[PDB]
RNA sequence: CGUAAACGAUGAGUGCUAAGUGUUAGGGGGCCCCUUAGUGCUGCAGCUAACGCAUUAAGCACUCCGCCUGGGGAGU
RNA sequence: GUACCUAAUCAGAAAGCCACGGCUAACUACGUGCCAGCAGCCGCGGUAAUACGUAGGUGGCAAGCGUUAUCCGGAAUUAUUGGGCGUAAAGCGCGCGUAGGCGGUUUUUUAAGUCUGAUGUGAAAGCCCACGGCUCAACCGUGGAGGGUCAUUGGAAACUGGA
RNA sequence: UGCAUUAGCUAGUUGGUAAGGUAACGGCUUACCAAGGCAACGAUGCAUAGCCGACCUGAGAGGGUGAUCGGCCACACUGGA
């Protein structure tokens, strides 16, 4: 199944007549912990409720990350808007080295060892959709050993 | 024996060894110059020739370096 | 007026790679035949072929894509640049994506890959990575 | 020891029986203190990661700096660090003697060594942090083999480790190998303390 | 900028300013000049002790005038309820500012030379040089 | 004298990257088709914080120059 | 008569410091009533204060614990690695033009840059790895590694430079 | 190492000849002759600073420091011998 973990939870105001109308905004990443991650949102007067609908919207848009023992193929940067998120792969002793919900992500796809900064706006949103935005560029050896034409030895 | 040191220069009163410096930080290849002056004895080069010279002991208050041979015609 | 004439070839397919062309014609050099060339070696474009003209050559590029239409390049980099020339030692050679691209270096033995000059234990100009 | 306070207090508060048996956290699962049965809220991320480090280092009742300076030491060999730092703590001559079974708890191994009860090798070891190697021989003092601290420990034979011999009637033990994760506590998931000193 | 600008021009960092500027200079009687030494405290004189009033907040604040060792005149913030302080008294002055008082950029510390310990205190005695009881 | 919201609030040079449609000055071919160089509008890819820009770029690149590094104090 | 060793006696002489609203691990009561005070920031206190003071409890450390000062980091916040300039700070009002920077295609040549070996040198101590002695550890010792834009010398010739 | 809100500096100065002088080359000194020499690649002036191995920090590129140990220099109340 899928876990799931409440990034943020933002409370947000619209002005009326009369004060102020406010609501919940959830931010949520949802991942298997085996190389299906995911992210959505929702929006209620209640946190539980928008936590729901974050959850329900992140499981549309799942994203395959490629692995290689558990770590990532290549160093990329991952830009999204002001987000920009710099993930290196690491060796197998070393840890999730992520800041904020840049770990959300990278844990719930199943990553346990990478090197990873935040080089941008430290909006989780934008963090996060920075984050997808890297792991939706990632390219193992096999895939491109195909368009290339040639074997996977023949790469090195 | 031993070896002195030897440059190649143009004439810019009768030497100039204009050489590259590599900046330390960014990598880019500087052009730089310094005026050796030379002792010539009989008044042999003139303005723009380029000339060898090499390295003596101290012959006055500033000249260091002996005209061996002229290269390039001023 | 024109400065880098790689950097034009690189950006050239940039170019033609982004709308999904399927061939680009540019003037030719001496090194861009051969950048081309390794290009097609590698397995990044299709084709190279060379059209004689009396100004200076014309080198036809065919460019590649997979299923689904997927680029074969990602991407191009020029690195030495007129402004800042780079260059590199065989134990110094940079890998491009991991060894997943190339980087093209231009050694006493000719223009080749960065997996190439370390085995031939040659450095040299690094011109640009293709991954 | 160093931290001479309520083991019980402490295994409440971490949640993990420190005398290795549960008995702490026998009727009262919950923090010691005025707030201990009215339930908190969840833990941080911080929160998380700190409370594995206390639940390591008050297992093995060492001080933050030492502790600290042990992770430095594991961290330099080759293999992956959290479990190094694991397999480094289990060889204490601290807790080598209590693995053994010459004292029924963690602190009663810990002033056997400090009071010099104990001999590495033939010869006198008075330091609880001693870093025992594969091969050693951990013996008790002439003096010292007819004590009923050390005598009533050894009859209840428990499971010694794999990784360790003992010999009852020898009152002799022998480190054979350096342990592995598995024979080490399962209840301390150390990547989070990796985690917590890379912050 | 190109790289042959930054070589002609490089580049070049801000420069940090201290918040204590009045523990960072000496004096040296003899020469009658300034010096640059970086002091953690600085020994001074109470000029004028009184009270000022804050910035949304609203109090008496306790401070005194100080002419420190090396003859500048600070505002500093008197911490802990009462204190002993008044004209000619011998202080110790460390740095830190004192929010919602503009103009006072350093406090007295308590139980050092001629200022007591706060009387009563029992929690975080250590910051109000207060000894332990009993 | 030497300053203006001296403004497209957009430095110069060079090349490359869908279309549609007005207009100014030409050219080639059969009023239309093609083609140069300007000047406008709309609009992809791409870019952008958004507004928007979009072959007259704010896209993709290389070269050189000028300039910026929180607000006030103070263009003192 | 030091280290060390041996014997006897006694848990008896040997725990403090800061914090607990969020950042940030750890909360209740009483007192106070925009006062007294707190404060790194957000800010707290104007009669039901987890932020003031005390108490109990708890957390973090521990022969130390806090505060101040100073430096690097976080700061991609001077951005070579690694930023910008329509409206956020930022295109000189606009030419002409000097130095400088940069510069289209090919062949031959050179060998300054570039690449690749050799030799010498870059003391010792230090850092890092290994091993040995200190009961352990600090520390000490031994053997290596590293650190040059270094010099001299032999090769290569694609690119930049020279002819 | 800063400062161009420091742009001109030098007249034994720069070169030559001779003599003197020194362990030694040399404007090192003197005499005579010539008008050179330095500088926007920053001369000169002002301010600051002993320099290095090392040390602290940093992923690195860098930034910061020179107490202790070692190398080199300079000084010994101030100035001249
Ligand atoms: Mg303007
Ligand atoms: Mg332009
Ligand atoms: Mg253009
Ligand atoms: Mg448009
Ligand atoms: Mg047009
Ligand atoms: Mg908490
Ligand atoms: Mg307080
Ligand atoms: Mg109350
Ligand atoms: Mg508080
Ligand atoms: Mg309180
Ligand atoms: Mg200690
Ligand atoms: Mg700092
Ligand atoms: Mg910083
Ligand atoms: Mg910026
Ligand atoms: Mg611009
Ligand atoms: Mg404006
Ligand atoms: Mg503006
Ligand atoms: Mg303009
Ligand atoms: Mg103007
Ligand atoms: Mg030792
Ligand atoms: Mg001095
Ligand atoms: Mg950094």
């Amino acid at each position: 199944e899928f876990e799931e973990r409440v990034v943020t939870i933002n409370r947000v105001a619209k002005v009326v007549k009369g004060g102020r109308r406010f609501r919940f905004t959830a931010l949520v990443v949802v991942g298997d912990k085996n190389g299906r991650v995911g992210f959505g949102t929702g929006k209620a007067q209640e946190v539980p409720e928008a936590i729901k609908k974050a959850v329900e919207a992140a499981k549309k848009d799942l994203v395959v990350v490629p692995r290689v023992e558990g770590t990532t193929p290549h160093t990329i940067t991952g830009r999204y808007g002001s987000g920009s998120v710099f993930m290196k792969p690491a060796a197998p002793g070393t840890g999730v080295i992520a800041g904020g919900p840049v770990r959300a992500v990278l844990e719930l796809a199943g990553i346990t060892d990478i090197l990873s900064k935040s080089l941008g706006s430290n909006t989780p949103i934008n963090m996060v959709r920075a984050t997808i935005d890297g792991l939706q560029n990632l390219k193992n050896a096999e895939d491109v050993a195909k368009l290339r034409g040639k074997t996977v030895e023949e790469l090195y | 024996r031993n070896d002195r040191k030897v440059y190649v220069g143009k004439v810019v009163s009768d030497v100039l060894v204009e050489t590259y410096k590599t900046h330390k930080l960014y990598g880019k290849r500087v052009k730089y110059s310094k005026k050796y002056k030379t002792h010539d004895e009989n008044n042999s080069a003139k303005l723009g020739d380029i000339v060898k010279i090499q390295e003596t002991r101290p012959l006055s208050a500033t000249k260091r370096f002996r005209l061996v041979e002229i290269v390039e015609e001023s | 007026t024109m400065t880098d004439p790689i950097a034009d070839m690189l950006t050239r397919v940039r170019n033609a790679n982004m709308v999904r062309h399927e061939k680009l014609e540019l003037p030719a050099s001496n090194i861009k035949k051969e950048i081309a060339e390794i290009l097609k070696s590698e397995g990044f474009i299709k084709n190279v072929e060379y059209v004689e003209d009396d100004k200076q050559g014309v080198l036809r590029l065919f460019l590649k894509y997979g299923q689904n239409d997927e680029r074969v390049i990602t991407g191009l980099k020029r690195i030495s640049k007129p402004g800042l020339r780079v260059y590199a030692k065989a134990s110094e050679m940079p890998k491009v994506l991991n060894g997943l691209g190339i980087a093209l270096v231009s050694t006493s033995e000719g223009v080749i890959t960065d997996k190439e000059a370390r085995k031939r234990n040659v450095g040299g100009e690094i011109i640009a990575y293709v991954w | 020891a160093r931290f001479r306070g309520s083991n019980w207090k402490k295994s409440r508060r971490l949640g993990i029986s420190l005398s290795g048996t549960g008995k702490e956290l026998e009727k009262r699962p919950y923090a010691p203190g005025q707030h201990g049965p009215n339930q908190r809220k969840k833990l941080s991320e911080y929160g998380l990661q700190l409370r594995e480090k206390q639940k390591l280092r008050y297992l093995y009742g060492m001080t933050e700096r030492q502790f600290r300076n042990t992770f430095d030491i594991a961290g330099k060999k080759f293999g992956v660090h959290g479990e190094n730092f694991m397999i480094l703590l289990a060889s204490r001559l601290d807790a080598v003697v209590y693995s053994l079974g010459l004292a029924r708890t963690r602190r009663q191994a810990r002033q056997l060594v400090n009071h010099g009860h104990i001999l590495v090798d033939g010869k006198r070891v008075d330091i609880p942090s001693y870093s025992v190697k594969p091969g050693q021989t951990i013996s008790v003092r002439e003096k010292s083999q007819k004590l009923n601290i050390i005598v009533e420990s050894v009859e209840i034979n428990n499971f010694v480790p794999e990784y360790l011999n003992f010999d009852a009637d020898s009152l002799t033990g022998t480190f054979v190998r350096l342990p592995e994760r598995s024979e080490l506590p399962a209840e301390i998931n150390e990547q989070l303390i990796v985690e917590y000193y890379s912050r | 900028p190109t790289i042959n600008q930054l070589v002609r021009k490089p580049r070049q960092s801000k420069i940090k300013k201290s918040d204590s500027p009045a523990l960072n200079k000496g004096f040296n009687s003899k020469k009658k000049k300034f010096t640059d030494l970086n002091s953690p405290q600085k020994r001074g004189v109470c000029t004028r002790v009184g009270t000022m009033t804050p910035k949304p907040n609203s109090a008496l604040r306790k401070y005194a005038r100080v002419r420190l060792s090396n003859n500048i005149e600070i505002n500093a913030y008197i911490p802990g309820i009462g204190h002993n302080l008044q004209e000619h008294s011998v202080v110790l002055v460390r740095g830190g500012r004192v929010k919602d008082l503009p103009g006072v950029r350093y406090h007295i510390v308590r139980g050092a030379l001629d200022t007591s310990g706060v009387d009563g205190r029992r929690q975080g005695r250590s910051l109000y040089g207060t000894k332990k009881p009993k």
